[PDB]
């Protein structure tokens, strides 16, 4: 259902990203980064514009944010555009 | 033939307000005609005098204390001896219209004010101002009144029951006066007081320079800024209070202008006349795609029409629709509705609505670009 | 000007008296019939426009001497001036029904009214017929008995403001006499 | 069959999502999840995805 | 038996005081609707065999238990009887709208039906179940316009609801 | 050499405009903060060292539409004035912090009123104030 | 729900009656 | 049905059904009794409700039925009133379920397709499962006939 | 725009006094008439592409005369300009329902009419003869009720007054 | 246009283009110059052709321009031939481009909800296109007509 159902350390699943984000969330962000590839040159596979803007999910902003500095790219901004702020029910 | 006679000539038998007056500003605000019965209730003649002294002081506050001066010659209007025209000529030629319009006064600016106090207009030309100076000059104020008042233009216009009101014509013959009657009535919060300057330059607000402003537009052909006219003015005092695609009404001007967004406005407004001068040519010639059809479609159409109710039955089965002046050539309801959208989707009036609204924003911002040292900037 | 309401204050004003419980007889009655008194007014504006050219066309068929050369109502300017105080007439008589009180009818419309028609030569004999096919048309407009226009009504009894409008247009016709 | 993902299609046209959000999206819809995920056993479910 | 210009002044005798202002213009206003009123008593008893008949006959339809052998609504007799119980209570709520106080439905129809209901060993619910059939026809019934100028009804009709379930929830 | 709005696209139904007017359907962000923006205006000084130290700045910081009113330079020195000085003399002192947060969040709207937005129209809002 | 067997209902006599002189109603 | 849909929607989020679909579930099956009843009443009227409504179909689309239209002859005019009879049949079943994936998941997904291969335009069934519609809801109640049109109007959205 | 409202407090600017008691009891007419004149507001909003279209062709039958080259509805673009008139005048008078008063009527369709039909050869009698087309088709209890008819008449006729 | 095509089908792969797509493109623009020749011939008989098309679907389909018809009345007629001479530009456009992307990026592409938005039967259209195919066809030699119907023929499977 949702993210934090209690996994941790020590649980069955393996031990992963776990998004806030309240089940069936609308909140979405907007970001500007650039992710070069640091594999092209062993691969051999053709090029693909590395940088990007986009909306992402508020419940996949957080994985989306450590895989993109784990491969060395950068963040150039971010901007919540779609939900509230501080809102107790009212973000499914 | 639109219009018939002016309202300098006197009123026709046939109507009962003049056919200028119909259709110009005359009909919106209060500069009306305010006419006094033949038997008056003591309630309705102070209706009429109270017409008077916001018309000839034009705007004066004027405490009890400065109307026990006029308390004797109200008194044989109130009686019923006194026209409207002998009272206000009775009223210009007392000491409270002397002190207030005539004692601190330029010669220009006593003139204009008893252009726009007796009567309902701006100067005209310079050559109507000099006969007057030179009427003042040899016969002295008590006959420059009456050079006003004993002439051709009051009675076929007032005659002489009406109080005088600020008139829109709609024909102006030297133009620039619409200009001019609206730049000396300032509005509705204004006075001659406040415009002519004779409170901050008078001590503890008494013996004041009337001064006046203008005078170079009187003797040289030289006319009145837009400024005057749009900002403060009856015209927005008499207002129709619609949606126009311009707005006509000035914004107020901008602190903190640069020179770069004057720039790129003064482009845009230049990429838009070049695109209206070449789009004109195209209208009405390939406005529509079925037109060349138009043509070809009517004898197609002209075939198997039934006049009785019940045709077209196309097989054994039904009746049918026909006999409409709009239906019988297919046309809907939505057929007449799409002149009411045509400043989105006519591609030729986009133009002409940003057109004129990059020039109204244009022109406030040299009117801000016209200080430059001790101006501080902003970056936007 | 006055009303139904304020002639019986100046009446009471002639003697220091007090509008008491035997003068409100009079005006709660003007209350109770105010809606006949609308719908009275509203049948009359609704057809104003063809009462006048219904009585000035009569009063022509009356006589065709007024549309003679030299006659009064002679020239399309004096044609369109007759068909201009027809229509003051008619307004400032549909002012005193509403209004319940003869008084707006007589000091803004009728005085000095029949010194202005002597010094202009205007024929007094069709200007009292002028008058008379309009007050012919209020008895039948108000009443709903018009030839070929009838207004939907409640249903009731209306000879009360009919016989009132009849007594202003007399008055309209004493005046110009 | 005439299925259709009209905002999706129009918001990955624009450019307002990526190839990869579309696809996303399009994964957790509910047409995928009526023909990949409801007739099947989770362990296929894996295999398939 | 009272009706709602009775039930203030059988309040009004009992602290032995006149009415004030406020109770006389509530009941101005009770008057000035009036027209509405007997616009609604007038379309219920236009229709009244057609509200029963609809309404027993989507009971049957729906309980077929009623008119199975055996059932409480088998053979002609318990049949008549069952027909117009429905339009003794469609009468007494007639009564009920155009008095404007619910003092004759409890009065004269209410009044130990429940224990004459477990006497005989009718179901008061699906008495009940046909009380509620009725008063959805006659609420939808109510608010067409019909020839009748347009306006609002909607406190006469919630108040007509609520005589409907007011006799639904005493029979059982 | 025809139509004055041209359109952006590529392939057939084009008219030589990129898409978007560059290429670009979905653009970055190149606007700044509520507080950059007033601090590199060069006008709103005062107000951004009052947002600062009151703590509102947290306030106009988050991503909810907002529409502030921030007053120039100009209008904090025109509260020298008699009358408006009698009122907020006191936000001087500097245990009066909490009227100074009331005050300032008072100029805070939600939502986002452009000024082609209020032609000829009257809106009545709450601010952050909750006034 | 429904007034006692017998009292028409609206026009109790138990109305307004002092509390030093109210008899309960069987 | 309801159920069937409430029970996948909460079987792709791994949880039990909270407090809200079973209300809903609660509701539903409080109410099929009178679902079974209106789904009597369309269903034993069925001769008259397709015979009106291709009645009114044919006067409204006469080009169908005249001379070499889709539905032009004997056969052809019986197999679209067929057409029309099967309509009626799974609005009905729409009706007992309580939701429209009864008639969506036969007679909906793909009948664009069909009616393209089969030369048969669009248009025309839309009008005569309007005219069903009209006839239908003209033997019902106002809130039977209310809650009935509610699956003719999805029929009809999902056949434009 | 004059109605009830802009009477009473023009007429209290123009004397410089405080609105009365006689300015307040103007405007509770206008709480008592707005229910019936209201009534007709949506009556005419909801259901006015019949009314211009029944108003159009009876135009053009009490005057076949105008579809003749050289006479104003000769082509099909006329005709269209035409029925767009009778739209024009009758959303006025649904303006001037909702206002109360003769306002907008007085401001966009009366005031500089008659200039424009004598300018570009409109017949004023052609106009006149639509608004009385509609005027006898008022169904009193079934198009809406008395009062709302009444209304609505009244405005009718008071546009064909001011045309002729 | 076939060297677009040639060049995005290339572009995907990463690759130049090999040695058949530019054998292809030569005997494109080899051929260029009878492809300008029958458009020419296609274009300046333009009015014949959009009017025996117009006959012969009015005289296929005299519903359309019945009374009450999609195209009833001068302006709906006007109309229609109207669209039917749009759709003989777009095959002018696509016989030159030698391919069907002009045809069909303008004019085909959404074609179908266009036109049950507007009310209108698209068999109709199909039925004036294909009338405007024999009339255009008419006017050509036997491997021009073959190569110019070879569109309208993509023009009416597009549009079923
Ligand atoms: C929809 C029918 C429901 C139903 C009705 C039912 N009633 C009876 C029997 C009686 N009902 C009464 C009721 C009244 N008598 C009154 O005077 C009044 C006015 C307030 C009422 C409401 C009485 C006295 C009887 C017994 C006399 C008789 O009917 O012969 C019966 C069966 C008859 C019997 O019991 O022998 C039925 C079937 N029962 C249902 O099943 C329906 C829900
Ligand atoms: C002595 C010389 C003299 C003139 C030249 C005219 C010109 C003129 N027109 C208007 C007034 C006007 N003039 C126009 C005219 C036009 N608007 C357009 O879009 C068209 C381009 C153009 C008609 C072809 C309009 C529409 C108004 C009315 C503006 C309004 O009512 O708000 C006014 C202001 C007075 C008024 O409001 O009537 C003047 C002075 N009158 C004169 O006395
Ligand atoms: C405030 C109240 C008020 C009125 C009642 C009218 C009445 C009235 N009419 C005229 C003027 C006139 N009045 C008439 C009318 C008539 N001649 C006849 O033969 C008929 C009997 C009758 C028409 C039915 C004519 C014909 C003239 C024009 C005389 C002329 O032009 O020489 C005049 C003089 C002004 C002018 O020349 O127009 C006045 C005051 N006007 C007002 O302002
Ligand atoms: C010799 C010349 C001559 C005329 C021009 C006419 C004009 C005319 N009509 C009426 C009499 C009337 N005139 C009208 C006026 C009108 N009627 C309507 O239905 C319309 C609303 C409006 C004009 C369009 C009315 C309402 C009556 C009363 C009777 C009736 O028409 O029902 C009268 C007075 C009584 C009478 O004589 O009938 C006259 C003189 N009659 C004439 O004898
Ligand atoms: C704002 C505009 C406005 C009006 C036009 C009037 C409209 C009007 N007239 C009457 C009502 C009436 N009007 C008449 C009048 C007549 N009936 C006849 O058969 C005669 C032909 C005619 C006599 C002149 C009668 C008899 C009644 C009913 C009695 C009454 O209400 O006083 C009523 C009360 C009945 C109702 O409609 O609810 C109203 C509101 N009132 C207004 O507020
Ligand atoms: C024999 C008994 C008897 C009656 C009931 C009345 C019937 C009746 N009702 C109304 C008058 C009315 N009737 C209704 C009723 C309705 N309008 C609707 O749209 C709803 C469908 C329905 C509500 C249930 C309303 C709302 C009015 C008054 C209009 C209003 O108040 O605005 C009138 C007009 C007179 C008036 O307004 O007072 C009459 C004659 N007359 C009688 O003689
Ligand atoms: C001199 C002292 C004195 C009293 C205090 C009262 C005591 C009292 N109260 C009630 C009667 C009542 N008393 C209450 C009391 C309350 N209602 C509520 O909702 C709250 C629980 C509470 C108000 C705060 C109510 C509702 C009734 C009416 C009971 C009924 O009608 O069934 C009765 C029954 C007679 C009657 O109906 O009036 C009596 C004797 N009488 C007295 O003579
Ligand atoms: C907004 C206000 C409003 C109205 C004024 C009417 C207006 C009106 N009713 C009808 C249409 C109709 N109008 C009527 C009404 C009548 N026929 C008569 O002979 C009697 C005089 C009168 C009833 C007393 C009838 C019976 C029809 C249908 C047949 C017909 O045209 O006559 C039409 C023609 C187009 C159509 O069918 O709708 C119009 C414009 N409807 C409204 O919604
Ligand atoms: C806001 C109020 C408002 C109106 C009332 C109309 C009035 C009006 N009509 C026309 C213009 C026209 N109006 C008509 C209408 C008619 N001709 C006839 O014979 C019949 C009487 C009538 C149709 C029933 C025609 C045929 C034209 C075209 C005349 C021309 O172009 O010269 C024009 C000139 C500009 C234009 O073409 O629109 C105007 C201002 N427009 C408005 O904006
Ligand atoms: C590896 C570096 C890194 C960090 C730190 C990080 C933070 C981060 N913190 C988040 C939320 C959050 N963070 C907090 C934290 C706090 N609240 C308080 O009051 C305290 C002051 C503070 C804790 C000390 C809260 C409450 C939220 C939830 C916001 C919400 O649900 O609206 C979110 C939104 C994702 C989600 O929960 O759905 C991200 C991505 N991401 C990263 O990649
Ligand atoms: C199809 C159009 C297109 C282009 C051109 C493109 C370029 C592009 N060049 C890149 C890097 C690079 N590009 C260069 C190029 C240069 N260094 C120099 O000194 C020279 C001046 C220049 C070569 C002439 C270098 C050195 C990097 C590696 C940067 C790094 O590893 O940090 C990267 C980062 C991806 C990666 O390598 O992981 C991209 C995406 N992408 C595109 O989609
Ligand atoms: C370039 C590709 C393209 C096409 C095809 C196109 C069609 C198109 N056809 C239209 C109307 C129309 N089209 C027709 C056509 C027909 N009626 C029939 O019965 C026949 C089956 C058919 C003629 C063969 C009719 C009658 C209308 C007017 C519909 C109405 O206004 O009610 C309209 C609305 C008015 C207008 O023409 O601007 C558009 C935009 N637009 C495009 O950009």
């Amino acid at each position: 259902a949702y993210d934090m159902d209690g996994t941790g350390a020590g649980s069955l699943e393996p031990r992963g990203i776990k998004s806030s984000a309240v089940e069936k969330d609308s909140r979405c962000f907007k970001v500007t980064f650039v992710l070069p590839s640091q594999s092209r040159l062993y691969t051999f596979r053709e090029l693909q514009n590395v940088y990007t803007t986009k909306m992402v999910p508020f419940s996949s902003w957080y994985a989306e944010q450590q895989r993109i500095q784990k491969m060395g790219g950068k963040i150039l901004k971010v901007e919540l555009v779609a939900g509230g702020q501080m809102r107790s029910v009212g973000n499914q | 033939k639109v219009v018939d006679r002016l309202d300098s000539q006197p009123s026709a038998a046939f109507e009962q307000t003049k056919q200028v007056y119909t259709f110009s500003r005359y009909i919106l605000g209060p500069h009306r005609a305010v006419v006094a019965p033949v038997a008056m209730d003591p309630s309705e003649k102070e209706v009429v005098l109270r017409a008077v002294y916001r018309q000839v002081f034009g705007n004066a506050y004027i405490m009890e204390e400065e109307r026990a001066e006029l308390r004797v010659m109200e008194s044989q209007f109130l009686l019923g001896e006194l026209s409207v025209k002998e009272l206000v000529r009775a009223l210009a030629k007392s000491s409270t219209y002397k002190v207030r319009f005539f004692e601190g006064a330029v010669q220009y600016r006593f003139i204009e004010l008893c252009f726009k106090h007796l009567l309902g207009r701006a100067p005209d030309n310079h050559e109507e101002i000099a006969v007057h100076m030179r009427k003042y000059q040899q016969e002295g104020y008590d006959a420059e009144i009456d050079s006003y008042l004993d002439a051709g233009e009051y009675d076929n216009v007032f005659g002489d029951d009406t109080v005088p009101f600020l008139r829109f014509r709609g024909v102006y013959t030297p133009c620039d006066s619409f200009n001019r009657q609206c730049a000396l009535q300032g509005g509705w919060a204004n006075s001659d007081k406040a415009m002519g300057g004779a409170a901050l330059s008078g001590y503890n607000g008494s013996d004041g320079r009337q001064m006046s402003t203008m005078i170079g537009n009187y003797i040289s052909g030289k006319p009145i800024p837009y400024e005057k006219v749009a900002a403060d003015t009856p015209l927005k005092s008499t207002a129709p209070n619609w949606y126009a695609r311009p707005n006509p009404a000035l914004a107020p001007q901008p602190a903190y202008v640069s020179a770069k967004e004057i720039a790129e406005l003064r482009s845009r407004v230049s990429k838009l006349e070049a695109a209206w001068s070449v789009a004109v040519k195209q209208s009405a010639a390939a406005k529509d795609t079925v037109e060349t059809w138009r043509a070809a479609a009517k004898e197609m159409a002209a075939m198997r029409g039934i006049s009785p109710m019940g045709e077209a039955y196309f097989g054994g089965i039904a009746q049918k629709v026909d006999n409409g002046a709009l239906a019988q050539l297919g046309n809907k309801a939505s057929s007449y509705k799409k002149y009411l959208y045509a400043i989105e989707t006519d591609e030729v009036s986009r133009l002409e609505v940003d057109l004129e609204e990059a020039k109204g924003q244009l022109r406030v911002l040299e009117a801000a670009m016209a200080k430059s040292t001790p101006m501080t900037r902003t970056a936007e | 000007m006055l009303d139904a309401f304020s002639r019986v204050v100046v009446n009471s004003d002639a003697k220091a008296a007090y509008v008491g419980g035997s003068d409100l007889q009079a005006l709660k009655s003007f209350i109770a019939d105010g809606n006949k008194r609308l719908d009275a007014v509203n049948s009359i504006v609704s057809n104003a426009s063809c009462m006048v050219s219904d009585a000035v066309s009569g009063m022509i068929c009356e006589n065709p001497g007024l549309i003679s050369p030299g006659g009064n109502c002679y020239t399309n300017r004096r044609m369109a001036a007759c068909l201009r105080d027809g229509e003051i007439i008619l307004r400032y008589v549909s002012y005193a029904l509403l209004a319940g009180d003869a008084s707006v009818l007589e000091d803004r419309c009728l005085n000095g009214l029949k010194e202005t028609y002597i010094a202009l030569g205007v024929p007094t004999n069709s200007s009292i017929r002028a008058v008379s096919i309009m007050k012919a048309q209020a008895v039948a407009f108000i009443t709903n008995t018009a030839t070929e226009r009838k207004m939907s009504f409640a249903a009731g009894d209306c000879t009360s403001l009919a016989s009132e409008v009849a007594s202003y247009f007399d008055r309209v016709g004493a005046a110009i006499s | 069959y005439g299925f259709s993902f009209s905002v999706l299609e129009s918001q990955v046209k624009n450019g307002q999502i990526s190839i990869k959000e579309f696809v996303r999206s399009l994964g957790k819809s509910s047409v995928y999840q009526k023909q990949f995920y409801q007739p099947y056993v989770n362990s296929r479910v894996v295999e398939l995805a | 038996m009272l009706d709602a210009f009775a039930k203030v002044v059988a309040q009004a005798d009992a602290r032995g005081e006149f009415l004030s202002n406020t109770q006389i213009d509530a009941l101005s206003k009770m008057v000035k609707e009036g027209n509405q009123r007997l616009d609604i008593v007038n379309k219920v008893t236009s229709n009244a065999s057609a509200i029963v008949t609809n309404s027993a006959r989507a009971l049957f339809a729906e309980q077929p238990q009623l008119i199975q052998p055996g059932g409480n609504a088998y053979t002609s007799r318990r049949m008549a009887a069952c027909l117009r119980d429905m339009e003794i209570v469609l009468r007494y709520v007639s009564y009920a709208m155009i008095a404007g106080d619910s003092s004759v439905l409890d009065d004269r129809c209410l009044n130990g039906l429940r224990e004459t209901y477990q006497a005989l060993g009718t179901p008061g619910s699906s008495v009940a179940v046909a009380i509620q059939k009725m008063k959805d026809a006659s609420v939808a019934l109510a608010n067409d316009t019909t020839g009748t100028p347009i306006g609002d009804c909607s406190s006469l009709v919630a108040e007509l609801a609520g005589y409907f379930d007011r006799a639904a929830v005493s029979v059982v | 050499a025809r139509t004055a709005y041209p359109y952006t696209g590529s392939g057939y139904g084009s008219a030589g405009v990129p898409y978007g007017q560059d290429t670009y359907g979905y653009k970055a962000t190149t606007a700044k903060s509520i507080t950059e923006t007033a601090a590199q205006a060069g006008v709103f000084n005062t107000f951004v060292k009052l947002l600062n130290e009151s703590g509102v700045e947290k306030l106009v910081e988050q991503a909810g539409p907002y529409t502030v009113f921030a007053p120039t330079d100009d209008a904090f020195a025109a509260l020298l004035e008699p009358h408006s000085f009698n009122k907020l003399a006191t936000l001087l002192r500097p245990e009066n912090n909490d009227a100074l947060r009331k005050v300032l969040m008072h100029h805070v709207i939600p939502g986002a009123f452009t000024s082609a937005s209020l032609m000829d129209r009257a809106v009545t809002v709450k601010s952050l104030a909750g006034e | 729900q429904l007034a006692p067997p017998g009292i028409p209902p609206g026009e109790d006599a138990r109305n307004n009656q002092s509390l030093r002189q109210y008899v309960a109603r069987p | 049905s309801i159920v069937t849909k409430s029970i996948v929607n909460a079987d792709a989020e791994a949880r039990y059904l909270s407090p809200g679909e079973l209300d809903r579930i609660k509701s539903f099956v409080l109410s099929g009794q009178r679902r079974l009843r209106i789904a009597q009443t369309l269903t034993e009227n069925r001769e008259r409700i397709v015979k009106q409504g291709g009645q009114q179909l044919f006067q409204r689309r006469p080009d169908v039925v005249s001379p070499g239209g889709n539905a032009y002859g004997e056969e052809m005019t019986a197999t679209c009133l067929r057409d029309l009879d099967y309509y009626l049949r799974l609005v009905t079943y729409g009706i007992i379920a309580g939701d429209v994936t009864p008639i969506e998941e036969i007679g909906l997904v793909g009948v664009k397709e069909m009616y393209s291969a089969l030369g048969t335009p669009i248009s025309g069934v839309a009008e005569g499962i309007r005219c069903m519609k009209d006839v239908a809801c003209s033997l019902l109640s106002g809130e039977d006939a209310a809650e009935v049109g509610f699956y003719f109007d999805y029929t009809l959205a999902a056949m434009q | 725009m004059k109605s009830v409202i802009t009477t009473v407090v023009s007429a209290a600017d123009a004397a410089g006094r405080f609105p009365s008691n006689s300015d307040l009891e103007s405007i509770q007419g206008n709480i008592q008439r707005s229910a019936a004149r209201l009534e007709a507001a949506e009556k005419l909003a909801g259901n006015h592409e019949a009314v211009v279209k029944e108003a159009g062709d009876a135009c053009f039958a009490k005057y076949a005369y105008l579809k003749n080259p050289g006479e104003a509805g000769e082509n099909q673009e006329k005709i269209n300009k035409c029925y767009r008139d009778v739209d024009h005048y009758m959303r006025l008078v649904n303006y001037c329902l909702v206002v109360g008063g003769t306002g907008p009527l007085d401001e966009w369709g009366i005031a500089g009419a008659r200039e424009v039909y004598r300018t570009l050869n409109l017949p004023t009698s052609a106009y006149v003869a639509s608004i009385a087309y509609t005027r006898d088709r008022l169904c009193v209890p079934r198009d809406m009720s008395a009062q709302a008819g009444v209304e609505f008449s009244a405005y009718l006729d008071y546009l064909i007054n001011a045309l002729s």
